[PDB]
DNA sequence: CACAGTGATGCAAA
DNA sequence: CACAGTGATACAGCC
DNA sequence: TTTGCATCACTGTGCGCCGCAGGCCAGATCCAGG
DNA sequence: CCTGGATCTGGCCTG
DNA sequence: CCTGGATCTGGCCTG
DNA sequence: GGCTGTATCACTGTGCGGCGCAGGCCAGATCCAGG
């Protein structure tokens, strides 16, 4: 495990807590970036380039049918393969909960150029309610797929909602969504197995099952150490959901996953209480049934990151974290953030 | 023996402290024997009654999304913002009060004036009619608001206020509408109310919304409703009317979901470009708005018709952002006054140059007209250099004596003729943008200013147009194109500027020195409350007794 | 009903202007129907016997080059200095009071303290003995003084002030000299009294002596001469003594004839280099004063012995130029903070990175140390991370509490062992230059100044190699080597510093701006006699009327 | 007359108002610093050098035998052919006037760097007064050689200056001074032809006559447009100095003089009056007995020089006059003044 | 060991 | 056509 | 009931300097492929 | 083929 | 031998 | 005669942003030209 500091460009300032970045053809893009997106780059898409410890932030234009998409500050993002991203919910730069569907792919590739598709896409049904901090993940069952949606964090209902607490927000139902991405429709399921709900949660995607792992409660305010594993069977009649409580979970909130190996995968970063961080990195290999979270050896942090309170960041899709830590106390200029790479 | 609520005028009116008063009361009562002040608490549980908070009041229908309890006073600006480790950072500090209870509060101070007005306007006194309340308000964000040591957050080192200013009370009486209130001083310090003071750099657009929708919430909740209070005994009704003209062009291009000022679209009134601007010049009408702005929004976000960048941007004329903030499409009177001073500077230093004759120059050429210009307006106009333009300078600096001095440093004659032709042209235009009734006190020169317009626009393009050809600025786009549809529209400019609420940014760096805690926990809230007992016209009252 | 004085008083001391006064006795006069405060007239008429030029005084002998009228007041602080076109052109807006009756004015409103304190001695009220008067005296220049619109003169944006603090008054009774007064709060705005105001850079070494040379010429007249002032109907007889130390260390070394700060004669009391600072560090005697000053430029100008510049250079020891105002080698505590806060700062931020392992570095990683130094006491000490290091992140600094925060973030107990063993030296050294009695309030603290200062200097020679090998800070060598030969010579150090002149100095921005005309040829003259009458004891004393 | 302007390097803030420029071997050398000499340069002597358009002010050196002058801010300057200089009077920095005589002479030369001699002269007998303003000449009668002095301008004496009258200033009387360089000695003369007092004024020396033109009084407060020859004859016995009103002064105060060519000098710069400037120039042509006074054309003043109100400078000595003008305002930085260069054929 | 505020709160005294 | 000071002076009104 | 005074963690005066920040847009500038 | 000085340049002392 | 775009860079609008 | 009130004078500040820098001194590279 390397870390390794690197240096940003002339545009430090877009990079915010709340970031995703995806992966096309192995290159790596930035979305989500902090305010309204400029005359520079209108759509707010950007290339992410690191090479020689050098970050250059280049910009990335739509096709002309693609739809011009605010930058959610908290959304759900997950691969489908044709390869392409499903992201839901986040947060609009006016603070407001978004509730569409944009679908990201590669319109046309040239030369170290990408023009991306933007594709909003209309869901009918049991649809969720706007929210922020959750997950999505796509299943295979019997040659189908399907979206399966676990809640996260909203705001009070119309009829709930006070100006004096307008920014208070709830955590969502722990009902489990299933998203069809061919025709647009939503159902939910109501499993007994999960009463709390969770928030900032770690979501792996096997075959048919999603290992949900970690997450933060706001009612009883406790990072629980918690297992679920759902298992979704997708019939010629209705899909048969249906959640287990596993052993071994661990108390995680706001983590980072990636997938170093094929059935293995690595959750780096985290909080494991409020004032206090975690330094600690878990392992996690799947299997036809059974998983199992081992100890990895710490990486070598640095005195700035074991003394930082916050981070923030996300996967590369190599195998590499790309994670943040605040800077020399904000001021006027002079670097707010101090970005790092870190390779498994 | 004074009253308390006397005392409390002269502590708050002559920018006493608690701890001055203190000994003042503490040496007239020691020396004179008798007490003729009052203690602290008398005045402590004097300003109780002035605060917001305090009368009962019932709106109908009932304000969608707020709680109809009345005694809310100062409370919390981030409104319940959820500071855990997961989420998106805070470092911001603010309170405000709730807005109906603002409303109120001054509806309630401004109760005798309201009475006066109904009774010198050869009205009745037990009139329970719908009265219209217009108010004005305003948002400014300041800089080297230094923060201070100890416990809390990372504060930034800025502040941005929020404020309102009740303007004009009309009540319907017959047909007509007959105005009972009309403030006389509007761009005073006196009466821009404060509403809410935060920590954040305006620039910040996430904190910025995150603190502001909620006072947008209820200002909404509210444009649609009665207020019913009762005035002197009586229940009377009230609508309100909220028209915010108190910004400069930056934020409005932040809020309105516009570009930034140095786009190729400049007017945050119409839909031209700069190109269009320089060649048309004087022949543009008032287009854009609220609604039109949050739907070529949703055009550019949806993106129904297929295009490219560039078609939907044209489509869409430049938002390419959601607005937040409903804002009146009008002129700020004060930064006008002084772009159009800078914009006369640089010509100043232009045609002492001869740029006109030699179109290029080195840039010791530039600094040495500079310094030109300067050691001979020291030495006519007793100006001293300044190298950010302020009011003062403007309103010196706009003189045909000005004129006189700089074409002492022109060698030739229709140069002169030139520049007395352009400053007469603007000393011609400018009382209209500038008074407060600009059909009563300058008729003619409010008559005369498309004429005044088009001659101002054919000299800057015949002889300027080594600097107007192909471009121009906004305030002179402002000034030249849309000021007697916005006198028409409105009445005045000027008197809907944002000039109280920098004389109350001048108010609230005093107040942060010499009024408040200095904790990092305790500074807003003081701050919030001391401004808004100064601006209260009931104990205004008290300290024009003696005129009355 | 209420006296004018009463009134003047609780203008003056409630920072209350002409025109907020006005109001409030307008309105008071015409909700009340009675008269309780006064009108403005009435404290302008009693204003004027609080300001010089009102009492008689007689000097003898007779004052040299000094006039013999009493009635004079503000007066132009150019002293008649030629502004025609021919000459040296003049750039400042300057007013200032007379020596000699701002003294008598200052003496004559603490008359009841003087009569008290002769009072609770057990002596006579009667006596006309020779009262002996040490003052302190200071000056200092300001910046982001800002120039006004108007006609006059191209004036800087800076100001320098002129003061004077009446410190203790001593009568001479038997053999010993029993004292009368003593300032109880020597570093205060109260008592610090201006003298002369002036718009100019303390750098403009022509204009400042220009300016300064009348106040040198008074003062050295009244160094040898005595004054008669009838104190409670009864003539009384004073002598002065003169003592400048409320001056900075630029200022001493620009006005004395000394090299700059950044010289290789480091010391302003003794004539050692920075090369045997850095090697001895505490062995040093206080060697240099005026006398010996002028003597040595006498030398350097005249070169009686032939020889090269830099022969002369060290035979003179850098005296380059003539000294015009005589101070005394004295030490400001205010600074001397501030600097060593500063070097403590740099210590922590090199000790951090670990410079004493590795002594090459880029300039990047500094940045990296201090950013995590700024962040860690931020979080731990809750001190905001400042540019320009001041009084109190010096005294919030020098704690252990900072040093066991510090100690988080350096690997080593080494470390952990000489910071906190350097930080409880500095803090048992540290009561002996802030106390305005060291004899007093910790005589343990200070009869083992050298036995810490050798520790000190020790402990800098060995576990800080890296830094302190061959050169060493100004303040450090000042701190180590000469206190407590001051303490012997004075009693105090902290009592003369410069605070009260930096307290004057927030006084003066609040009075330009507050309670004074805006002109150019009109702000001083207020801001001199505002500052004036907000110093005098005898309206000081009304607002404790609870006793 | 072509008027240019010079860039400074790096030390802009050292010339003031009232340096002098001194001339060796057709060398330019700088006097008159503003401030005390720092380490950078401890003599204060500097390289007066001029190329291309660009000044640079290199330190020099002095001998061992030196004497380590004050820097004089309005002295007594005059040739006196080894050729040296020869300064009286003037202000140092503390504001007191000096009453040495400080002789100038270069004391080895290099490859481009000279080493001065700098001593201080006794004056014995009846000397004049510390003062600042007025003007010394050397003059030449029957192979011996003799300093005219003349007077300036001088503080109030001891029983006579108020603290509250400390920096004013009055005129000197106006006794002619006979100054021997060879002995130190000084003599004053009481002339009836000269009844005012007289400051910053040109005097041009022939032989053995000193042509005193222009000037500026304290006591009426006029430039008067008088003309005074000061005839010194030498011979064995005691000196005989006549002086003699003649017509056709001009009223000159604070002038450049230099000397283009032989018997030939040119009158620069000065005022006429307060607020009023001289923009004109005086070709001065010296003859064995008469002298005459004429019109020069006008050089080509640039838009900054025109509307300055004070400008100060000297004399090169190769027909080329160094003036300047007060920095455009100034910020604090950036240049405090503007300089230019004057040639005259 | 700078020092005179800065205002709300709490408790003792009148 | 920003507006509420900033203090000394001068003159009118009044007791 | 109404007065009076302690208590709490902080403030400022302790130095400088010039055009900047932020964003947008058209013209050089240059590097490698139709 | 040195090498002996002129001369930038950056670091360090006080504000 | 072009030449067709990527991409710095400086000037101009509001504070 | 003496005490009180009010106009007059030409100006103030709030209207924008940043980082270390100014001044001086001294030692160490750095470079250019004479044997
Ligand atoms: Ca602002
Ligand atoms: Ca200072
Ligand atoms: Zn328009
Ligand atoms: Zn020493």
């Amino acid at each position: 495990m390397s870390l390794q500091m690197v240096t940003v460009g002339h545009n430090i300032a877009l990079i915010q807590p709340g970031f995703s970045l995806m992966n096309f053809d192995g290159q790596v893009f930035f979305f989500g970036q902090k305010g309204w997106p400029k005359r520079s780059c209108p759509t707010g898409v950007f290339h992410f380039d690191i090479k020689q410890n050098h970050l250059k932030l280049k910009p990335a234009i739509f096709s002309k049918d693609s739809c011009y998409l605010p930058p959610l500050r908290y959304p759900a993002t997950c691969s489908y393969k044709k390869h392409q991203y499903i992201i839901h919910g986040g947060k609009t730069p006016n603070n407001e909960l978004s509730d569409k569907i944009y679908i990201m792919s590669v319109a046309c590739k040239n030369n170290k150029k990408v023009t991306f598709r933007c594709t909003e896409k209309d869901l009918v049904g049991d649809v969720p309610e706007p929210r922020y901090g959750h997950s999505i993940d796509v299943v295979y069952s019997r040659g189908k797929s399907m979206g399966v949606l676990f809640g996260g964090r909203s705001y009070m209902p119309s009829t709930q909602r006070t100006t004096e607490k307008w920014n208070s927000v709830a955590d969502c139902l722990p009902h489990v969504f299933l998203i069809d991405f061919e025709f647009g429709c939503a159902t939910s399921y109501i499993l007994p197995e999960l009463q709390d709900g969770l928030s900032f949660h770690v979501s792996i995607a096997r075959n048919d099952t999603v290992y949900i792992l970690g997450g933060h409660s706001l009612a009883s305010n406790i990072r629980p150490a918690n297992l679920y594993r759902i298992r979704v069977d997708l019939p010629l009649g209705t899909p048969a959901v249906n959640c287990t409580v596993l052993p071994g979970g661990i108390s995680v909130s706001s983590a980072i996953l990636t997938q170093t190996n094929n059935d293995e995968f690595v959750i780096v970063g985290g909080y494991q209480l409020e004032n206090q961080k975690r330094m600690v990195c878990s392992l996690v290999s799947l299997g036809d049934n059974t998983i199992e979270i081992s100890e990895m050896e710490t990486p070598d942090w640095t005195s700035d990151i074991k003394h930082s309170k916050i981070w923030f960041g996300s996967n590369m899709g190599n195998g590499t974290i790309f994670l943040g830590i605040p800077g020399d106390n904000k001021q006027a200029m002079s670097e707010a953030f101090y970005f790092y790479t870190l390779r498994c | 023996g004074l009253q308390p609520a006397v005392c409390l005028a002269i502590r708050v009116n002559t920018f006493l402290s608690c701890s001055q008063y203190h000994k003042m009361y503490r040496t007239v009562k020691a020396i004179t024997g008798r007490q003729i002040f009052q203690p602290l608490h008398a005045l402590r549980n004097a300003e109780k009654v002035l605060l917001p908070g305090y009368h009962p009041f019932e709106w109908q229908p009932p304000l969608k999304n707020v709680s109809s309890r009345t005694d809310v006073g100062i409370i919390d600006g981030l409104s319940g913002l959820a500071s855990s480790v997961d989420e998106y950072p805070v470092d911001t500090i603010a309170k405000r009060f709730r807005y109906d209870s603002a409303l109120v509060s001054a509806l309630m101070d401004m109760e005798e004036d309201i009475l006066e007005g109904m009774r010198s306007q050869d009205l009745d006194d037990y009139l329970n009619g719908p009265f219209t309340v217009v108010v004005k308000e305003s948002c400014d964000g300041m800089g080297d608001v230094s923060e201070k040591h100890g416990s809390g957050p990372a504060v930034p080192e800025k502040a941005v206020r929020f404020s309102f200013t009740v303007m004009r009370i009309t009540i319907e009486h017959g047909s007509q509408n007959v105005k009972v209130f009309e403030e006389p001083k509007p761009n005073s310090e006196l009466c821009c109310k404060p509403l809410c003071l935060m920590l954040a750099d305006e620039s910040d657009h996430e904190t910025l919304t995150a603190i502001l929708s909620p006072l947008i919430a209820e200002r909404e909740a509210m444009k649609s409703s009665e207020l019913t209070l009762e005035m002197g005994g009586i229940p009377r009704t009230f609508k309100f009317i909220f028209r915010g003209t108190g910004y400069d062009e930056k934020l409005v291009r932040e809020v309105e979901g516009l570009e930034a000022s140095g786009s190729v679209y400049i007017c945050t009134l119409c839909d031209t470009t700069r190109l269009e601007a320089s060649q048309n010049l004087v022949f543009h009408s008032i287009t854009r708005s609220h609604a039109e702005n949050l739907q070529r929004y949703e055009v550019w976000r949806s993106n129904p018709y297929h295009e490219s960048v560039e078609e939907l941007r044209d489509r869409v004329k430049g938002v390419s952002a959601k607005p937040f903030i409903e804002t009146v499409p009008s002129i700020d009177a004060l930064h006008c006054d002084i772009g159009n001073a800078a914009e006369f500077y640089k010509i100043f230093q232009l045609e002492i140059g001869e740029v006109y004759k030699h179109p290029n120059a080195s840039k010791e050429e530039r600094k040495r007209w500079q310094a030109t210009l300067d050691k001979h307006l020291r030495k006519r106009m007793n100006l001293k250099p300044i190298m950010r333009m302020n009011g003062n300078f403007a309103r010196k600096l706009m003189t045909q004596e000005t004129v006189d001095a700089v074409c002492e440093l022109i060698p030739s004659e229709e140069r002169h003729e030139a520049l007395r032709e352009l400053m007469d042209l603007y000393l011609k235009m400018k009382p209209v943008w500038r008074s407060s009734c600009p059909a009563k006190e300058c008729p003619e020169s409010l008559c005369q200013y498309s004429f005044n317009s088009q001659r101002f626009a054919e000299l800057l393009s015949t002889k300027f147009k080594y600097r107007y050809e192909g471009k121009i600025t906004n305030y002179f786009h402002k000034t030249l194109a849309h000021v007697p549809e916005i006198i028409e529209r409105d009445g005045s400019i000027g008197a809907w500027a944002s000039e109280g609420n920098q004389s109350g940014n001048k108010l609230f760096r005093r107040f942060r020195k010499m009024n408040a805690r200095q904790s990092k926990c305790y500074e807003m809230e003081d701050v919030l409350k001391h401004h808004w007992l100064y601006t209260s016209k009931y104990l205004q009252k008290f300290m024009n007794a003696h005129n009355a």
